[PDB]
């Protein structure tokens, strides 16, 4: 039947390198990963057949969230501050594993989205006296560039002049 | 090559490359090395899998037999994940006959243990033949039809190998 | 007939060959054939229902017979369907 | 390693400051609490990827939520009024704190939504004779700033001249 | 009449892809709804009051491949990643009907072939939850712009051409 | 009081004319049928309420649908190429009847959707190597008029002079 | 009349394979083995009969229960590791046979459940001090294939070519 | 082989409890189920209309504890009802199976441990009725974090965890 | 501790089983602890390689499998130290 198990929605560990502050905070919560193509549409002249061109790459927003407690005030000022020096952005690291407990059998290198820009950090989603729910923390951040560099699968090997 | 002889040869734009894979024997059964090799693995790691069953003792309940066929069913399911069988399922693969039902207590008395295997090795491309027709302009798809249905049908009713070996 | 072409060859590679006319033989089930009955001077199967191919075939075993020109309109007709 | 508990939902007390009045009445929800940034669209030139800019920093408008009760007349009035001032203001004050009945272990300072402007207030969201929900004052506030003071953690420091 | 042959089930297809000039083994369990749409211009004869549809500028939709992301998805990702770099290299489709019972596929008549398709959008990552259950979804829209269908006695899909 | 039981959901059937083919495959599913009227405000001026006016009689689009069988190729080809004749129209055939089972007792004439335009033609539905719904095609149909012609029950008749 | 007497419910026995390590222990007690097809519906236009069309097979889980003793241990440790490991299966084979006491009649193959993944581990069913139960080892398993080996009946063979 | 040790019995297993920093020397004479639950998701290879189970988020259930409702209960409620109400506070539960005729009881092996456990019910009396003749039952409901084993020769719950 | 679980970090072992009536009777317990204490980084090694334009991704791959084979083979000591 099946050989290699395959990776399950929580198969992935999320790591924030926030300016030059190194987060050890782990978030729980990450939203999809994509390369979007904006299109734009055309013809041959030889047919009625709509063509679709893509062009405008772009890596949309992603939000991490995890549950807001104790020791998150740095990380709340930290990314609240990150967006007033130019110079300074925020890494996102996740490594795929086969985590069964604490238990976690990385394998490959990790996919790094490279250059974000914070656009929302809500470190409380809502409150109730009567809510029974974790609170939760939520960071939206806005990409420029995915890699990957840590291991041995490198699986966002984005084109290059490979002369 | 037929008769053997695996040729060698400087290929332009590849180099040099081995043109031949197939053994000595004149069984066509293990024509090609691929099949030998495949039948070697298996045995091979069915003795290495076996050296921790020698040398145990043989129990009332003769256990022991049911363990070694449990060993060889895992054994070779890894080997058809690996690959070296042909087919879509382990039933199509292989099949392993271990028990006590096949174990005369006589032998046994001696140490002797019998185990029946079967396989059916992946084979491999040799020669590829493309026979393409040259259609007139317009007629594609209906001649695309007739020969289509007309193979499809000839090897599906097992008359395709039906007719003469050209040259 | 267009698998066995490659058979007869010894070197590994890629070869090419012509499609040529498969022929698609028929499954058997009730009236999918018809018997004619006529003669032949070489009695070759002499009352015996012999299957034939083609008009080729049928030349080929039983030579000169006034059924000539009905077995070639059989075959026409038929389009390699059905059995003679 | 589950040493310090997270915050749960429940874990704030909330209390308003309406005008020069320091309102007494604890207020049963809350909604979500950002500095949310606006963002254009740009090019370095030299690729085809759209670069983030932002810009226009924003505070969402902030939805609070009780218990519509007698005593809150008072409120009502007050909230009605804030606005006809220039110069009055409503601050929001979010204390966090590890909640177990009326036991609670407040840590650090307090969240301290500053110069907020009234946008909506509901002191009934509905009236139905067959219902049996509790009736609910709400009232939306547009917040200009956040800062934290009242313990030992400010976890909201912005970013000023150090 | 009477149902001779049961028809096609939702899971009665194979799906695979050829992504440039590399010929990908691997195997989508999803894909989205295959068209051929028509845009349409209204109009009228002048003798009624009657709004007369006029086909036009044949569209054929995005479509929606999805699997499980296992490892050796790596390559893909890539491939997929890099594949709109070339202006000459395209993504085929092969959709091949069959009538599978378990690892039984029982294929009847040709693959229908999405031709000329180009990448809008790679997805990896559907999503990451650390208390999720789900198997991680790798997703790939692409844009076809011509179907057919080539290999065995069936021709599913034949556009008009001259006679 | 109620004599005839009504008509229901299941109670028709469905039939394509593709052009010069008369296609014999029958269809499972079938939207909506109207006669809709697009409108216009006005008033008389000697009040203020809002009148409407009928007018631009449109017969609004149809989607049939049916289970995606063997034999259906023939049906994905003919509905491709019907829209590349401009002489070539898609005509529906809709006879209500009451049938049990396989018994119909057909009654009345046959609503017709004459002159139809294709506008789209799904023959997949999805696919899902785990799903196990059968798979659907689905055709759009933009119909010009409607009529009945058959049996002794007229169903539609549009006012003629 | 009767002769070959049929099977009984306890004419089974039932075995494990837990990644790479055979285990030794048998098991009491086991759920139904059953092959499920998902099933959908739809309509051939002709009649308002609704048609059942098969697809999306499934075997449901099954789920093992034994006697808790000691030696369980390292079937408990290794059923928490198995899924711990992408590559490391669950096997489970069984015996049908005609047994006396200890004295099984084994005939046929055996049926064995192939790439079966572990859902749920009970080495204790409850406890209660003053009960007189037998404390009950569970073990659910999710199974991939059922086929047959082990004999001269193939008591299990799933469509294939020839 | 043959029935050379008798195995455990439903009443062959002693239960104790820490509650914060208290050490509780009360017994309780009944617990439910202990479990290692793999909440499960769904996937196909593609290659077959079978459906695969994937394991992932594991969670160990609920389990209610149970014992007769006697004078001295009084401190364990009061610490059940407050432990919560410290975020650094846990619940621990010590299970040690033993092969006890009377008060003989034979432990052998280690006790299995419920770690980190939170309170979600504490029912001081489950009924009351001045006909009825059953004892008092006080019953807690603890949701535990992690399952492991320490105490003897035999460890019955080791984890995966050593790498 | 050094162990991302208790079950990796300490273990203990003061029950009865362990006690020896004659000790209780002077007034002795005996406990038994084990602990794998937490350890620091004490000398950091860059191992860094100069690569040409346009391998670098190969060269990565290459020296990645390679290292990561050692390493989970055991095989990363088994060598001769330099100085």
């Amino acid at each position: 039947a099946v050989s290699k198990r395959p990776f399950s929605i929580n198969s992935f560990a999320v790591n924030l390198n926030i300016g030059n502050f190194v987060d050890a905070r782990y978030w729980s919560k990450c939203s999809k990963i994509e390369k979007t193509y904006n299109t734009g549409e055309y013809s041959d002249g030889q047919s009625n057949i709509i063509y679709t061109l893509p062009g405008a790459i772009k890596y949309p927003e992603v939000v991490l969230s995890k549950a807001f407690s104790p020791g998150d005030e740095e990380l709340i000022n930290r990314l609240i501050a990150v967006n007033s020096d130019p110079i300074a952005w925020v890494t996102v690291f996740i490594q795929p594993m086969y985590r069964d407990g604490y238990y976690n059998v990385p394998q490959g290198g990790k996919i790094i989205l490279e250059f974000c820009t914070v656009a929302r950090a809500t470190p409380i989603n809502e409150i109730d006296t009567i809510g029974s729910n974790a609170a939760m923390f939520e960071c939206a951040l806005n990409p420029s560039r995915i890699r990957s560099d840590g291991g041995n699968i490198n699986w966002w090997s984005e084109p290059a002049a490979q002369v | 090559n037929p008769e053997g002889v695996n040729c060698i040869l400087n290929k332009e734009n590849y180099g040099i490359v081995v043109w031949g894979a197939r053994t000595l024997s004149a069984d066509p059964n293990i024509v090609f090395i691929s099949t030998r090799i495949i039948l070697n693995i298996v045995i091979n790691t069915l003795n290495r899998g076996y050296d921790f069953d020698i040398f145990n003792s043989v129990g009332g309940t003769a256990t022991v037999l049911d363990n070694i066929q449990r060993k060889t069913n895992t054994l070779l399911t890894t080997l058809y994940q690996a690959g070296l069988f042909y087919g879509q399922t382990t039933s199509e693969a292989f099949s392993v006959l271990g028990d006590a039902s096949v174990q005369v207590p006589s032998l046994l008395q001696q140490g002797l243990v019998n185990m029946f295997i079967w396989v059916v090795p992946s084979t491999i491309i040799e020669r590829l033949i493309i026979n393409i027709k040259q259609t007139a302009i317009g007629d594609l798809e209906a001649t695309v039809a007739l020969d289509t249905a007309a193979l499809q049908s000839s090897v599906e009713e097992g008359t395709a190998t039906e007719g003469t070996a050209p040259v | 007939t267009n698998f066995l072409n490659g058979v007869n060859i010894g070197t590994p590679g890629a070869y090419a060959f012509y499609q040529t006319t498969q022929s698609r033989p028929i499954n058997v089930e009730p009236f999918r054939t018809c018997y004619m009955v006529g003669f032949a001077s070489n009695g070759v199967n002499k009352n015996v229902p012999t299957r034939i191919s083609n008009l080729t075939d049928f030349t080929n075993v039983y030579g000169t017979s006034a059924s000539t020109n009905s077995v070639d309109l059989f075959f026409k007709n038929s389009q390699g369907f059905g059995n003679l």
